[PDB]
């Protein structure tokens, strides 16, 4: 299976500054044709997860634009210009490039 | 907005078996492919199986010779069946599916478009392998 | 009088109104239809005066020939035919002998042309 | 002795057929093809002449029908077609009969890369269920219909037929002509009188009245399948009009192409109908049965019944005026029996119509602004005789249809084309000299 | 001389130059119009031939009849009509009564033809 | 006494219309369609004869017009239709002393219906309008045009009209012909001479030159609404060219049909124009004003201004050269006043044309590779006189933009069709021998 | 015999069956073709009839003239020409001057008609 | 003292160009409009008459070619065009020892323009091309031209057609036996209407054609020239039996509002290669007679060899047929595989192709729909179209191969017995006549 690692395990910042998180994979996720299926998921406490970014950088309708991501090859990360109260929740990284799917252990993002 | 329906939940004894199910409605869904992932208690998610309902199947590491899957189109649902449960199987099941809702169905050959659907997430089954 | 002004009258008098009849002888789909009718009438008029030309009465309405009349065709008296019978009934009476008359007329005309040519050759 | 004589230009004719050319004075019945007619009628009476007439085997109706079909096609072809209109329709019931359906559907606009949502009203007879909400235009599963081209109209302009050179037309001037029989009084004219090409079924409108009494025509009354034609001796006024005046909407389906749909209705919706004087109709039927008794005998019971069955074209009465095509239920005019202040007939409207019952040649009729009134009078009928093996002394008749040729056969029966034979021979005591 | 070359010349040249004129009398859109023109010319020629034939002058360029002249039609001397006048002026002057001459010629032709037929019948 | 006679084949003619036909030696006017004309036509000259001519009411011009538009439609029928070209066009500018040319792009189909392709093409501002950056084609809301096939060319092959048997064409060879009235010197020809069906407004290209000097012909000199024709006795050479080197690229619009679009422009971009020497034009205008004074009298000054106003085609000189339809502003030439180096004409190109001033048959001429450069002979003008008041001791003239009837009439002014009447009657001292 | 039966026989015997030969002279894809063929045949017949009429025959199948036969056209006597020679090679023999022969015929007929009119006018 | 005389109606005819009209007793040629011909085609002999016939330069061949093309284009005009058939086709092999038939699935419109419909149809390999176990394919006519389909109501039976000359013209029939192409016919006759000519369609061979009355004949401008085809006529026809036991299923699909399309459904039973049979002994005897005549023309002690086609397009290098609705294409290499010096049957493999361009034109093809049940195409060969190579200086041995390329040769082999001549009933001759004033 294509296992992947997340970083940082835990994080917590006060509103007013940007934030970032990264999730690396064991090997390149690019398939034969060239497309990528890197997905970013957010799961607030008490409710199921919700996606924010698709194919490394694209944004899903309903997601705030302040959320953006990029990457290439094996290194990928998410960048947010401003964190709000609604952003509090559990953050996940995911990829479906290969049949055996793997999801990160999960990172905590607390706000004062 | 697209919706998902979770069914087939219940309590199973160690090494027993049960029947799982899920459904979706509210749109056409076009080329939609259902998934199955569970979150262990206190640990991250983990893939279970796969069913390409509309349009090929894929099974995880610890589900061979234990889970058999099926698809539906009249209802767009999928029929899952497991056997030989274990203590590690105790986890919340979420109906994962890659949504692709079509939009403005092309009435000619100059208007075809697709909404680029969303990955619907199921509420949760909370399957426990105990008495 | 006019066209067919004496068609039903006696044949003798009706024979004097032949000039009126003689004078009366003359998108893409509609165009071809009109052209078809016109050429049909013209072709019929050429066939007619061609039948007159092959005989000894070219360019003439009333005309007699040298073919003797046969009683088999009709043995009626000369008084009623020229004063009682009409052209319609008379034509219907010899509707089957029309071809024989034309053939005999043609043969007689050809013989007459050959005879006059030979006569004028030595004259 | 005697000798044969050749005579040219003899007045002899015989039965034959030929392609007659049209002739007349914004109409599908007349164009540049028809040449001008002679104002002076060159009619010549034929004395002592008697010729047999057969209006049933005559080829006049065949040629007329063929030329009219060609004219109809040549008239509908020059402009826009409605092939893209075959799409799904979303209809909702109207609310100030209960027939008109407010349908809406997607349709392209000036640019082939865009769409414009439009709505129009269509009668129940012009649509069919796919479900209760979805609808599809009738005849879409057979062919693509064509809209009545707006420049031309359906005014029945008179048409005069003139035989070409070498041919002649005999007119039966004698009265009481029963269709198939000798005509003692005959006349010849190079051009027939005015003929109305008005299309209709069951009843004959804007025709020619009889001479002095009601007429009855048929191949031979001792039959059932063959139709029977009746001509009235006096005119019977009839009125028809729809109080609803539709609103035309200009919708463009392509470059230089646009169809006129039915807009919202103004006022109240009332079903179309027709009116006829009850007294005149009763008197006409009395005269018709009186004449029929001559052939069927006296002390006989004559009854009238509506159409038995079939499509709407044969089971209803059609019209042609102002661009609107009607289909009325005339069951009220054939619901009387005989021994020894107005009538109203319900009617319906239909746009898609198979005029000459040709499968795959449907035509779309666009509406017309303002109310439309068509004043006219009936002149004849097309009935069908039915009955048993003379077990009862009651005769029943029903209106007929389908045979479009029978509609116009009641007008061309007064003419017959013949081929002149200017060549003739006769005996005389004349011999050519050298 | 060429065709229509004697239009303005004296009657002498025109009377002796009628042979040339007589011989001169005889994508789908092009074919249709050309066929229509050809049929029109043929019909005109047949009409002229019929008019000449009815007057007992078929196939004759010049033909004399037994119809006397009228001073009303022409109130001028014959000499100038022949050696001092063109066909254009003559036709322009005779156009007033050109239609009635045909009827008189037709009547005279029919009368003489019937008389000839009777004479041949007696013999 | 005197007796009448019948003459056959007499020389007589009368005014009457007839169905004329062509005669000639990959083109709109098919040369093979016309019957092969006589290589050496026989022209017979008459004598002692006069005839009246009316070049205004003449029917040959009407026949020419009908035939030209009929052939135009016939030639455009087999070419492909541009119905799918109506699509939204996101367009920008081109980067020149002009910005009119536009570089537009748009989605379009390919050989496969399901598949689609993105292509670009250059278009002029004269046939492009903003739908709301977004542009479309003006022809979309009028009718679908049909691009002229590359095989068919607009070259003006001369056509020799000829009359059928029984008719004759009278040619008026009299010099300084007044246009209408008796012609003391006429001639007869079996078929007309070479006539080039060149289409042009205001200025006449490749026309016929006069004999002695400049002639003036008009229906009524005293009438201002009616146009006034002019014909020069000497030719005024005019050079028109397109310095832009166009590139043609084929695009598969559909199965078996290709679309010719303007590839691109290589090198510098310059405006199209025409050149005419001012000395020759000055002399020609001097002679023209002298001839005008001959009719308007002495001591009268004349002015020459630009077009009064109206559409682009009617207010500008329009002509074709190698397939490209030009539209030049002739205001500079018609700018002078008469009392008692070469000029450059700013010209623009138009790809969408509506020849014959009729809607529903628009054209989309394709581009031509290389540099277009053609020479032409200016032989006539179409002037128009504005309303006056007591003549104001001066008259103003403008270049009229009438239809092509005047253009074709300027060449057929010396022709007329007549019907022969070989039947004649005259008296003679003769008696038909019995 | 049938049509063209005497094609190979001598001209003397073939002249006895000339009338049969003279008589035989008389949706859109085929319609246009048939109309064109009929019009062409009619035009040919009219042209031939016009030639005969202008030559003085005016319908007479066997007609002679007053134009001497120049020996330059053919140095063959009447002996073998009317005994065994057919019409094919004969046509070939005069195929070099038939135009001159026609011209002479015309002029001769025109002069004859003019002389006849003059003589009849004197008396 | 001889005087010229004018005669009319004399027997004189000259070769000239003219137009003819149809005559016979629905079909693509629409014989219903042909004027009916009399039931007695009267024929008159011409004793002591000899005429030169040049069938190679005859104009009736061009007239027939143009007329047939016009009828073919007119009959297919009202039929339903298949412009929307050009779409992306996803085909797969049909499961059976050919690997040629493909099962294609594609999208199509229906009665309503706002909704599509998924359907499938079998297409032969010759009707599809690769455009880069399933792949995308495209029809060969998409990048060339979108043509219509032959309406099933119309048939392709080669019914005979009679050509009758118009008024003022005549047709001369050369009945002389052993009469080659260009030469004087000792015995000629005249007929108002030609015999029933079947407008058959074939390549490299003649089917249902005329048969020689005496023996095999060879016709050509000059056999020495290799640029001229060689026409052969057999005095004894050889039977040929073609068929395809497949039992194709017809699938009616309404592509539009009234536009019906006939697709190829699933095959019933087992798929068998389309082949044709012909007797071997008869073919050997016919070849023997042909080589005998060829030796007589080229000289004695000459080696004659028969080889297959020299390559080219499938239309010219194969054998074209017209029966059942479709057009077969057989590989005739099995016949011209022998050399001549001094119960058995042969099987000819054949293929199937719906889209055709038999007229060799560019821009107008034809879609032939299939038919139900087995097809039994029974016919007999009557002629051959052979071509010979230069051979260099080597003249002791010659090789002949099937020709093709000019469709006029098919009908030319049937029109060699007729010619068009313009009647000239005007003549002048001298006589002792003198008119009397
Ligand atoms: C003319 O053309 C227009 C083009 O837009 C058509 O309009 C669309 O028509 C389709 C027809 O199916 C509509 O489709 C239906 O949409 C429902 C809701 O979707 C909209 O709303 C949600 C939010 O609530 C958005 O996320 C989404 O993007 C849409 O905007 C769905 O619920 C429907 O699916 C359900 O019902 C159907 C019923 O058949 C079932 O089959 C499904 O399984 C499911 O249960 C369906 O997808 C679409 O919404 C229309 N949108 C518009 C107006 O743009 C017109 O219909 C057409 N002509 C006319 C007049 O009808
Ligand atoms: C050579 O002549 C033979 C014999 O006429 C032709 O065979 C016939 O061909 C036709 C098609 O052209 C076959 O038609 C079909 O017949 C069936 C049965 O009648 C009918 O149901 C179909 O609708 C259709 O008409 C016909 O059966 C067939 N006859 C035989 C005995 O095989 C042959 O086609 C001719 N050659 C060529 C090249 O066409
Ligand atoms: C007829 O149309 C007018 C508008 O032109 C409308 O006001 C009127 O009410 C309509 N007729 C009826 C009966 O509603
Ligand atoms: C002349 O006539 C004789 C028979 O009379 C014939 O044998 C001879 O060939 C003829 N000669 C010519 C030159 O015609």
């Amino acid at each position: 299976d294509v296992v992947m690692t997340q970083s940082p395990l835990s994080l917590s910042i006060t509103p007013g500054q940007p934030a970032s998180i990264s999730c690396r994979s064991i090997q390149s996720l690019l398939d034969s044709n060239g497309k990528t299926f890197l997905s970013w998921y957010q799961q607030k406490p008490g409710r199921p997860p919700r996606r924010l970014i698709y194919e490394v950088s694209n944004r899903d309708s309903g997601v705030p634009d302040r959320i953006s991501g990029s990457g290439a090859g094996t290194d990928f990360t998410l960048k947010i210009s401003r964190v709000e109260a609604e952003d509090v929740g559990i953050y996940y990284c995911g990829q479906d490039s290969f049949f055996p799917f793997t999801f990160g252990p999960g990172t905590k993002l607390d706000i004062k | 907005e697209v919706q998902v329906v979770e069914s087939g939940g219940g309590l199973v004894q160690p090494g027993g078996s049960l029947r799982l199910s899920c459904a979706a409605s509210g749109f056409t869904f076009s080329h939609v492919w259902m998934n199955w992932v569970r979150q262990a208690p206190g640990k991250g998610l983990e893939w279970v199986a796969r069913i390409k309902t509309k349009g090929g199947a894929h099974y995880a590491a610890s589900v061979k010779d234990r889970f058999s899957v099926s698809r539906d189109e009249a209802k767009n649902t999928a029929y899952l069946q497991m056997n030989s449960l274990k203590i590690e199987d105790t986890a919340v099941y979420h109906c994962k599916v890659d949504g692709s809702i079509v939009v403005d169905e092309g009435f000619d050959y100059y208007i075809d478009a697709i909404e680029k659907g969303f990955v619907v997430w199921g509420p949760g089954v909370q399957v426990t392998v105990s008495s | 009088l006019g066209f067919l002004g004496a068609a039903g009258s006696t044949m003798g008098a009706a024979s004097m109104t032949l000039t009126v009849q003689a004078r009366n002888l003359l998108l893409t789909v509609w165009g071809i239809k009109q052209l078809q009718a016109r050429v049909l009438a013209v072709e019929r008029y050429l066939r007619d005066q061609q039948l007159l030309g092959i005989w000894g009465c070219s360019g003439k309405l009333i005309c007699c020939t040298n073919v003797p009349w046969n009683s088999s065709w009709s043995n009626r008296n000369l008084s009623e035919i020229w004063d009682n019978m009409t052209w319609l009934q008379w034509d219907k009476e010899i509707s089957n002998y029309t071809q024989i008359i034309y053939g005999l007329l043609e043969e007689s005309q050809n013989q007459q042309e050959k005879n006059e040519q030979d006569l004028l050759a030595l004259d | 002795n005697l000798w044969v004589t050749v005579y040219y230009g003899v007045p002899v004719w015989k039965d034959a057929e030929t392609t007659l050319f049209c002739a007349s004075d914004h109409n599908v019945w007349a164009t540049h093809a028809c040449v001008p007619t002679d104002p002076n009628p060159q009619e010549i009476h034929l004395e002592n002449v008697t010729e047999e007439f057969n209006m049933w085997k005559n080829n006049m109706v065949e040629q007329m029908h063929t030329d009219i079909i060609s004219l109809w096609d040549q008239s509908l072809k020059p402009c826009v077609k409605l092939t893209p209109l075959c799409v799904t329709l979303q209809c909702t019931n109207v609310t100030n009969r209960g027939e008109l359906k407010n349908c809406s559907f997607n349709m392209t606009t000036e640019l082939r890369d865009k769409k414009q949502k439009v709505y129009s009203l269509f009668y129940r007879l012009d649509v069919v269920q796919i479900s209760n909400k979805e609808y599809r235009l009738i005849n879409c599963n057979t062919s693509a219909c064509t809209q009545a081209c707006p420049k031309v109209s359906f005014e029945p302009i008179p048409i005069h037929y003139c035989a070409p050179a070498g041919f002649a037309i005999l007119k039966c001037k004698d009265k009481k002509f029963n269709g198939t029989g000798p005509c003692p009084s005959v006349s010849t004219v190079q051009c027939t009188h005015g003929i109305k090409p008005v299309v209709s079924t069951q009843l004959l409108l804007n025709g020619s009245l009889a001479e002095e009494e009601v007429m009855i025509r048929s191949e031979n009354i001792t039959n059932n399948a063959k139709n029977i034609l009746v001509q009235f001796n006096t005119p019977v006024q009839i009125n028809c009009t729809r109080p609803n005046n539709n609103t035309r909407k200009s919708i463009r389906i392509g470059p230089g192409q646009a169809f006129y749909a039915t807009g919202d209705i103004i006022g109240d919706i009332r079903q179309a109908h027709c009116n006829v004087s009850k007294a005149t109709w009763n008197e006409t039927l009395g005269k018709v049965v009186k004449q029929l008794r001559k052939h069927f005998g006296n002390n006989t019971i004559i009854r009238f019944a509506n159409s038995s069955g079939g499509d709407l074209e044969v089971t209803t009465h059609s019209f042609n005026c102002g661009g609107e095509f009607f289909y009325c239920n005339t069951s009220g005019l054939f619901n009387s029996t005989w021994i020894s202040d107005s009538i109203t007939l319900p009617c319906r409207i239909k746009q898609i119509i198979n005029m000459w019952q040709r499968i795959g040649q449907c035509m779309y009729a666009p509406p017309i602004q303002g109310v439309i009134r068509c004043v006219s009078n009936i002149t004849g009928l097309i009935l069908t005789r039915d009955g048993g093996s003379t077990n009862s002394t009651t005769e029943t008749f029903r209106p007929g249809g389908g045979d479009m040729r029978d509609n116009w056969r009641s007008e061309l029966y007064k003419y017959k084309v013949v081929k002149i034979e200017p060549l003739g021979v006769a005996p005389t005591r004349c011999k050519r000299r050298v």
